[PDB]
Formats: C-alpha cells, structure tokens, sequence
C-alpha cells in the first residue's frame, strides 16, 4: 500500500488536484494535504 | 482560470510501510479549451428497414383500416405486380457527418475543439412484440446510445491528446438529425437543457475523471433538424403492445434548448405514417421543395443499381365484378379512377412532380369463376381501375441542396465543417440545380434573419419537380407475422411463427386529402 502527495516546486501542498493513480485506475482528487487516496504511477489533473 | 502541474517523478512503490511520497510539481498554466461534440443522429441510411418498423406502419395504415377486404387487397398487390425490400442511400447526416471537422491532436494554442459522434436510425414472434415496442420507444434509446457513444468519443479524443496541456473549459453539443434522429436530436437537446445527469456521466466516463468547467451535462450550440418525424407508425391498435404508454420524448423547443436552431421542411412530403413536427414560429424553419428523403437524404443516385423508379399507385386501387360484356371503361372503379387522376391533375401537391411523369387510370380485367351464374349464361369480370404514376430515373441531387442550406445553417452557428471540394462527387450539384441552390441559402438566411424568404417561382419549382420524389402512394405490401382483424382493424402479432397468411398494410399512403399532418409546438 500507500500513496502520493502532491506539493508544489516550493513546499506548498495542494489541496483539491484531481488525480489518476494507475497500478487497475483509482481516481479521486486529492485532501487538503495534497494526499492521494491510499492504494503505482499517479497522473494529476487540472484545477480551476 | 485553468492550472497543471508537471510532475517531474511520478512513480511510487506500494508495500506494507504505506510510505506516502512527496511528489514536487510545478504549476504550469492550462489552456481553456470549447471542446464540441458534434451528435449525428441518422434515420434510415444505407441500410434496410427492420421488420418492427415496417409492421408499424401497419398502424393505421393497413388494408384492414380503409375499406380493403383481403380479396381486394390480394388483388391490388396483383395488380402491382402486373403493371410492374428497399435500401436507402447516405442520408445528409451521414455526409454532415463525414463533414463536420474533426479535432484529433490540439495544437499548441488551440483553444476550440470538434470531436463528432454518429448514431444510427431507429429502424435498422416473440421478440417481434418487444421489438416494435423498441422501435416505439425508439428515441429515448438512441439519446442513451448518444450518451455512449458521447463517452467513446470522449475517450477517443483523449486519447489522442495523452499528459494534456489543457482543460476542457466547456463542452458543447452540435445535434443533428434527420427524422426519428430529428425527434431524437430534440430529445437530446432537451436532455441537455434539463441537465440531464446521464450527460454528466457520460463525460466524466469519456473524459475518465478529468476536470471539465461548465455546466456538467454541456450546452447545445447548433441544433440542426432535417425532417422532424417523431413516429412513423404506431402501437394504438397492436393487441399484443398497445398498453404501454407513449415515450416520454421531449420535442418541444425552448429559446435556452440551444444557441441557434435550425430546420429544414419537406413542402412535397404527404404521407400519413411521415407527419412533421413543426418548429415554425419558435425558431428558424425553412420549408424546402421536396419529399421527406429528398430533403434528409436517402435516395440513391440515377445509375446505380437500386435506381429510384417510381411505379406508383396515386389511388387507392378499387375492384369490381361485372358482366364480361361489359365495357372496362363503363366501370364505377374506372369512372372512380378518373375522378382520382382527374383532381390530381389539379391538385397543387403534385403539380411539380407530375410533369415529369406519365399520370395514366390502370385497368385490371381478370375472370370470376361463378359456376351458378355459368349455368344462367352469365360470364364475370372483376374489373379493378387505379391511378398510376410513371416515373423513370429520378435524380436525387436536391438532398445536396438541402445539405448545403444546413452547411450554412451551421456555419452562421460557428460549427466548422470541410469544405465541400470536387473530390466529394456524390455532394456535387448539376448545372441546372446550383443557381438554385444559391436560392434555396439565400431562403435559409432569410428565414434565420427573421424575413420571409424569396419563394421559388414556378419555373424554379419545376426544374425543382425533376428532382423531388414522389413519396405518398398506394401501393400495398405484405407480412406473415400480423394478423389483421378485418372488422375492427386491431393488430395481432403471431407470436409462434407466421401462419401462412397474409396482412396487407399501404405503408406509404397520403394524409387525407394530400395534406401533411404538422403538429407544432
């Protein structure tokens, strides 16, 4: 198990990125800590 | 508005520690990108009608329901068959179709995409029940098959653009249909402005999750109509189907179903199973010379094989036994049949296509075998008189016409189709039919500037009449798998096979008094 956590060029997590975390696809968006659902290659969405 | 990032290492190992890994990126901004799913809904095309839909036309409009006894209805087939099943061509959703312009890989500042789906037509024992009520409730099923192949579409284009640069920032529809996919289209449509949540699904589904701005069913751009025939037969008077309730489509045309809204009108459709549902007085509708296949398509050109020639009965063919003394043309049917021709040879409904023809009163004089009368020295005929109409080699050039005042339509919309290049020769419109044609766009600008369009004159209106099908006739067809109640007209479905006989339906008999039915919003 575990999962990825997406952070800024500076240490800035962000917090609503959608994502696709592919071993099968669990998608999900991202926690105010920029954490992945626990489950692999991530690929990370647009945010608005 | 839009923002990515990009993911330097994107790559984790999975184990029992359940370690969560930083994964740095930077934020890069995001194009906001009008993606554009163009909706073909097709009726028939280069494909055969199923049985289902041909045994709906049986309601209202089998020999049973007019005064056609199964001796005379025997008789008028033999009578058709003496003076004298069928694929259609590409109808003008297929070529706005293979038309309208596909995006595949965006470039590096393109900010509007099309990506164009197609579905096809509605038509296309104990089945046989469950089949005619699938062709019944035809239109809500083709939205659901839009909405999959919305998603397919949707996956497609994404998979085309893989790592994407950018955001949809909206999704919108551009509906075309012709006929029961006009119905459908609106049914669509409607399905998008009531936001409908299968939409929704269908593009998260295709777009797998991704982020879409917008509304989150989409907005209809262009809705582009050919022929609007919500349905061709019925249910009513089939015994075994007639209880479940009509579907639930909705074809009603509010000023949000979309941005701009156009249909084409068939002035020379007269069938009764082809009624039109009109949109005239809400939204832009331009009535256009020509039958229901020769303004949606569907003809097959002059040389090929499956040539449109129209040997057709323009009367109800009527018989009746006699003396065989007596004179074919001293006959109550004879004098019935020249009456018939006599009114359609004034009839304003026919009066561009009938010059184009031979309009002649067809007789049939056959032997009764009444041994009783043989003994009184009486010798019988059944004499039969009907109206006939020959026409060879129609062309089908004015469905082109019809494709470039949608083409026009669409374009002032702000769809983008390909251009019409001489490579297309199917698309390619005779001498005689392309000063018209500039006519008939110009009569769509007019009616979607709100004026009244210049009507063709009625030299126009004949070189027109070369080309527009003849559509309403009386010809008669059979089946073995009904069984008609000759007295009250009801529908039986043989639910265990056919059982030798035959039911005889007029599938493509005029509106009473050759006048279109229209049902208007």
């Amino acid at each position: 198990g575990g999962g990825f956590i997406l952070t800024d060029e500076a240490g800035v997590p962000q917090p609503s990125t959608p994502y696709r975390l592919t071993t099968d696809i669990l998608q999900g968006i991202t926690d105010e800590n920029g954490k992945t659902a626990p489950v692999v290659k991530v690929e990370f969405g647009k945010v608005k | 508005k839009y923002q990515g990032y990009d993911v330097t290492d994107a790559t984790h190992k999975t184990s029992i520690h359940n370690d969560w890994k930083v994964v740095v990126a930077k934020k890069k901004p995001a194009r906001g990108v009008t993606l554009t799913i163009g909706i073909f809904f097709d009726g028939t095309g280069n494909n055969r009608e199923n049985t289902a839909s041909r045994l709906m036309k049986f309601n209202e409009c089998s020999a049973a329901r007019q005064g056609v006894n199964q001796k005379d209805a025997q008789s008028c087939e033999d009578f058709l068959k003496e003076i004298n099943s069928y694929r259609g061509y590409y109808s003008n959703i297929h070529w706005l179709n293979i038309l309208y312009h596909p995006d595949q890989v965006l470039k590096k500042d393109q900010t509007s995409a099309q990506i164009k789906t197609y579905i096809s037509g509605i038509g296309t024992g104990m089945g046989l029940g469950t089949s005619i009520l699938d062709i019944f409730e035809g239109v809500v099923t083709k939205t659901d098959e839009a909405m999959e192949r919305i998603t397919q579409a949707l996956s497609e284009f994404m998979g085309f653009n893989l790592s994407p640069d950018f955001c949809i920032a909206k999704i919108q529809f551009d509906v075309f249909g012709f006929s029961r996919g006009a119905a459908a289209a609106r049914h669509f449509a409607n399905r998008v402005m009531e936001q409908d949540p299968a939409i929704a699904r269908a593009i998260a589904k295709g777009l797998r999750g991704d982020f879409y701005d917008g509304k989150p069913s989409g907005e209809v751009r262009f809705l582009g109509l050919f022929d609007t025939v919500a349905a061709i037969g019925g249910i009513s008077n089939f015994f075994d189907i007639n209880g479940r309730s009509n579907p639930g489509v909705k074809l009603e045309l509010r000023p949000s179903v979309a941005k701009k809204v156009f249909q084409i009108t068939a002035m020379n459709e007269y069938r009764y199973n082809f009624s039109l549902n009109s949109i005239k007085g809400m939204w832009p509708e331009l009535a256009l010379p020509g039958a229901h296949s020769d303004i949606g398509g569907g003809y097959n050109p002059v040389g090929s094989p499956l040539q449109e020639n129209e040997s057709l009965f323009l009367s109800c063919p009527e018989f009746e036994i006699v003396s065989d003394d007596t004179r074919e043309m001293d006959t109550r049917v004879y004098r019935k049949a020249e009456q018939v021709r006599k009114m359609l040879m004034t009839l304003p409904a026919l009066k561009h296509i009938l010059p184009h023809g031979k309009l002649t009163t067809k007789i049939r004089s056959i032997g009764v075998n009444n041994s009783n009368q043989r003994r009184a020295g009486v010798i019988q005929k059944q004499v039969g008189a009907a109206v006939f109409f020959e026409r060879m080699a129609v062309p089908n050039d004015w469905a082109n016409v019809c494709l470039r005042v949608m083409l026009d339509a669409a374009q002032e919309a702000g769809v983008l189709f390909e251009p019409i290049r001489q490579t297309n020769t199917e698309l390619q419109l005779p001498s005689e039919l392309i000063f018209l044609a500039d006519k008939a766009i110009a009569q769509g600008k007019a009616v979607r500037l709100g004026q009244e369009p210049q009507a063709f004159t009625e030299e126009e209106l004949y070189i027109i009449g070369k080309y527009t099908h003849c559509s309403a006739n009386w010809n008669i067809e059979s089946d073995g798998n009904l069984w008609v109640d000759p007295t009250t007209g009801e529908i039986f479905i043989h639910r265990f096979g056919p059982k030798g006989n035959k039911a005889f339906v007029f599938p493509n008999k005029p509106n009473d008094r050759w006048i279109r039915s229209v049902w208007y919003m």
